């Protein structure tokens, strides 16, 4: 729905989020190319509670596994690091003190 | 016509990448 | 190195050889007025850019079918 | 006429040397071209793909690159 | 000198490297720190080689020079210069010092001139005299219509918030600078405006409270809330005391006096507490240390105490309660009580502060300053110290002039008029002069990308005939309206980037001769 | 001096590539100033023999030889002159001898 | 008026004085 260099941005913040369900397939001993690409096919039905099973090896439901997540703790993972990758590309000038 | 050309004959261009390579061996190490 | 976008440049000359059947649309530092490669005459050889593909390719393949590196520490 | 003790950028000083034994021009974009492969091969390396089925998936990618440039090509020398 | 050199082991250069060397060593400061200015400009990291390194990202150009601790001898009187440029304005620094020395690289185009160094001196002081007339003429006052001079204010905090970190926060740090000065109603003694930085949420997240906070809690049997309390503050010795008698000793016969005598130790400092209590209070603040022996008294009566908030907590804490430090306790009608509604603990960051919610004469704030990392909070509260350093000086002098490159283009053309009515032995060294002052709004535009050639072109056409008003808009890449747009400055902020810059550069181009001596423990 | 107007071309944030391709067309320009004021010489050679002691007198000019062009472009048109042909700079042999001035020097 | 003013900030002058010292040197060493 956006235009310009923004479009480009934010297709670079959505698939820098694809990290941690290939971190969590590849540390799991699952392919890595095909749970990821499984995840947004579920996700595009309509499948919110969906995600890594780390005991049947697949894609299954997260609330059948009893796999609860608070909101502050992913809320606070995005604000806290979007705000310190914002920071390093304006921060960038190496000064060595004497 | 191009409308313009902006010259930038820097330095913080390469130690822009120098903090993404950094911070990608912290992600690399603890995944 | 002209001094262009590389965003802004490459979306318009790769979304006008869709529309229409694909011309020798390129670019150019003065750009020369059009796009247009064929009215700019920039001609290059056939198989200098078939070399250019088929090199680059099979070196890529020599340096990702690796892994290990046995390289010595000093000289002496 | 460099001094690069380092054995993968070795094989980039002999690659632009094999083009100009062969063709001669396009020395300068076949390096380029060599770090762009494997730039992008670097993104298609964390998400768990093997080097391999990256070198695999390049030669049926530039077959594709080979037949599509001998479309338009005319010298009336 | 150099010749039949009489020196141990110190060298001298005169006139052939003692100039090479000055200006060498002072455009190498001002281009470090060209890509700081603006509000487009990245900022620096520094860092040491080791052994506690402590980095400390800053974007003001006075934190940097500070620190980096540079060998050129020259060099060291535009770090000198940016540091009184903090101490007086708190604004300016980075300005301060790409002008010193863009003058400096005008001056080293005047060596191939052949043109003498006293005569641009005599030049420059004359440009800088024509560029004084520029700014007060400018200058907008403003006394009654306080809505006006409100809505003046926020155009000041947000002109010097754009060039920090601080920079899709306008909508919300704006407002912490402008009340946080303005809840002071008196002077501006830049210390009641206490800081706290605490790691944990976004810059978003800070906020600016409406009373105060406060450290080292309430002690053990005490009650944490009492609602509309009578606060007083002490600095005084509680336990161990040891009364102004230096050599004074307790030379008894026996120990059954001894036990008398720590009785009658614990009687008089019980007999200190029934002082305090006399006054009727709730709360009890205490620069020294507060022992076991009285703590139990306050517990007993249901009585706070804050043992050893600070020097100068107790400062902040009489200009927010409205009472007196009150350190001796002999008369209960003459000590004031400070005033307040909630003393109840907030917890920010895992941490249990005291609150001090609803104080009656506050003229004392808070800003509960919230990073991501602790580079974002030191960086952060040297934005927000140079914001409420010009604020404090605003309500003091309010005359203000158009920033954003308008109030240089209105200096460089005073030069410019005046060196048409010159000689040509300063007319060339004038013209010098005001071409360094439009380096300023060029180093603005360079710094975001725009085509740096053509706007300060296009401004000094629009100051040449009117537009007394016309600036650099750096939102669309363009020239526009200051007075519109709602970018200014304050006038003894412009005035010591001037002033000090002039003065700084008349130095180092009177220097003919650098002799340094030989230095200590360096072979 | 071009480089150090170049060196002023840094902070204006010039491509370096216009640079080129300005200077390409300024030193075209250039050209024919110098080849419309150029002054040629053919027949009249008593105008000649006194251009070319203008030649010499301007190079000497710039030299230790100062206060010595009432000798020294005598030694150097008519040494050119008595070639006749083409110019091998090999027939003149310089003999350097210490004694006397330089005003002591002869063809 | 001065009729102008000839600012002269180079080296020779100093190496001038350099190329005396040492030839009074030596007229003074076989004197
Ligand atoms: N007039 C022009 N307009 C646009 N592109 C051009 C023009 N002239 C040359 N180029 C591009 O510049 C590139 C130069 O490549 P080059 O460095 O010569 O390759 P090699 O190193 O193999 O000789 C070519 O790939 C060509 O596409
Ligand atoms: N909104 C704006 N529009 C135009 N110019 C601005 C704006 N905000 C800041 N500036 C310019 O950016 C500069 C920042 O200078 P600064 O580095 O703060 O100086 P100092 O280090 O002395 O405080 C100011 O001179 C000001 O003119
Ligand atoms: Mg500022
Ligand atoms: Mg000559």
């Amino acid at each position: 729905t956006l235009s310009g260099m923004e479009s480009y941005c934010v297709r670079a913040f959505a698939d820098a989020m694809e990290v941690i369900p290939s971190t969590l397939a590849e540390n799991a001993g699952l392919n890595p190319i095909s749970t990821v690409t499984e995840l947004r096919n579920r996700h595009a039905q309509g499948e919110k509670t969906a995600g890594i099973n780390v005991r049947k090896g697949g894609i299954s439901n997260i609330l059948e596994e009893l796999v609860v997540q608070p909101l502050l703790v992913s809320v606070s993972a995005l604000t806290l690091a979007t705000e310190t990758v914002r920071s390093i590309l304006k921060i960038d000038d190496v000064v060595n003190t004497r | 016509r191009g409308k313009g050309a902006y010259q930038d004959r820097d330095k913080p261009a390469q130690i822009r990448f120098s903090n993404i390579s950094a911070a990608k061996a912290v992600a690399d190490a603890i995944r | 190195n002209s001094g262009m976008n590389p965003i802004q440049t490459m979306t318009e000359v790769r979304a006008r050889q869709v529309k229409e059947m694909n011309p020798a649309l390129g670019i150019d530092c003065l750009h020369k007025g059009t796009n247009d490669m064929k009215q700019q005459h920039v001609i290059e050889t056939l198989i200098g850019k078939k070399q250019q593909i088929s090199l680059a390719t099979q070196m890529v393949r020599m340096i990702l079918k690796i892994d290990d590196i046995r390289k010595p520490g000093e000289s002496e | 006429m460099m001094d690069v003790d380092h054995q993968i950028a070795k094989l980039m000083v002999e690659l632009s040397k094999s083009q100009d034994d062969e063709i001669g021009d396009g020395t300068t974009g076949v390096v380029v071209l060599a770090g762009a492969l494997l730039e992008e091969a670097e993104q298609l390396l964390d998400r768990g793909i093997h080097p391999i089925r990256i070198a695999d998936g390049y030669e049926q990618a530039a077959r594709v690159a080979i037949e599509h440039l001998d479309k338009i090509s005319d010298s009336v020398l | 000198a150099p010749v039949n050199i009489f020196k141990a082991g110190a060298d001298e250069e005169r006139a052939e490297t003692a100039r090479l060397t000055s200006f060498i060593g002072a455009i190498a400061i001002g281009d470090l720190v060209k890509s700081t200015l603006g509000p487009k400009g990245m900022d620096k990291i520094l860092l040491s080689s080791g052994r506690d390194a402590s980095l400390m990202v800053t974007n003001d150009g006075a934190t940097i020079l500070k620190n980096i601790g540079v060998d050129n001898p020259a060099a060291k009187v535009l770090v000198d210069m940016s540091r009184v440029q903090d101490d007086e304005v708190g604004d300016g620094t980075t300005s301060v010092t790409v002008l010193a020395a863009e003058l400096l690289r005008e001056a080293e185009s005047l060596i191939a001139k052949k043109i003498h160094p006293q005569t641009i001196i005599a030049g420059w002081r004359e440009a800088t005299k024509a560029a004084r007339e520029a700014l007060l003429s400018s200058a907008v006052d403003h006394g009654s219509d306080e809505v006006k001079f409100r809505q003046d204010l926020m155009n000041i905090a947000g002109t010097t918030l754009s060039s920090k970190l601080l920079t899709h926060h306008k909508d919300h740090f704006t407002k912490l600078a402008v009340e946080a000065v303005l809840r002071l109603k008196g002077s501006g003694n830049l210390e009641a405006i206490h800081i706290i930085k605490k790691l944990g949420g976004s810059l978003a997240d800070s906020y600016l409270d409406e009373g105060f906070l406060l450290d080292k809690k309430i002690g053990v049997n005490q009650p944490k809330r009492i609602e509309n309390a009578k606060i007083l503050i002490a600095n005084t010795g509680m336990d161990t005391d040891k009364i102004k008698i230096f050599g004074s000793r307790v030379r008894v016969d026996s120990t059954a006096k001894v036990a008398e005598i720590e009785h009658a130790e614990k009687e008089k400092m019980k007999e200190k507490v029934e002082r305090i209590l006399k006054h009727g209070i709730n709360c009890f603040i205490n620069r020294q240390l507060i022992y076991n022996y009285p703590e139990q008294l306050f517990g007993a009566a249901g009585v706070m105490a804050i043992e050893h908030a600070d020097f100068a907590g107790v400062e902040r804490l009489a200009l927010v309660t409205g009472g007196e430090i009150a350190s001796t306790f002999d008369h209960p009608e003459l000590v004031k009580l400070g005033s307040c509604k909630l003393i109840e603990e907030v917890m920010i960051g895992e941490d249990k502060l005291i609150h001090f919610s609803g104080v009656a004469l506050g003229e004392a704030c808070t800003i509960v300053l919230r990073g991501a990392t602790q580079q974002i909070l030191d960086e952060a509260e040297r934005s927000l110290h140079d914001a409420l350093c010009v604020l404090a000086q605003t309500v003091k002098d309010s005359r203000t002039v158009y920033g954003g490159g308008c109030s240089e283009m209105l200096m460089a053309h005073a030069v410019t008029q005046l060196a048409n009515r010159t000689p040509g032995k300063e007319a060339v060294a004038m013209e010098s002069y005001a071409k360094a002052l439009r380096m300023l709004p060029t180093i603005i535009a360079d710094n975001a990308g725009y085509d740096s050639a053509d706007l300060v072109a296009q401004l000094r056409a629009a100051h040449s005939e009117g537009n007394t008003t016309a600036g650099l808009d750096m939102r669309e890449g363009t020239i526009g309206d200051m007075a519109i747009l709602g970018i200014t400055e304050s006038f003894q902020v412009k005035r010591q980037v001037l002033l000090s810059a002039a003065e700084a550069a008349e130095v180092i181009l009177r220097v003919d001769n650098i002799i340094k001596a030989a230095p200590r423990k360096r072979v």
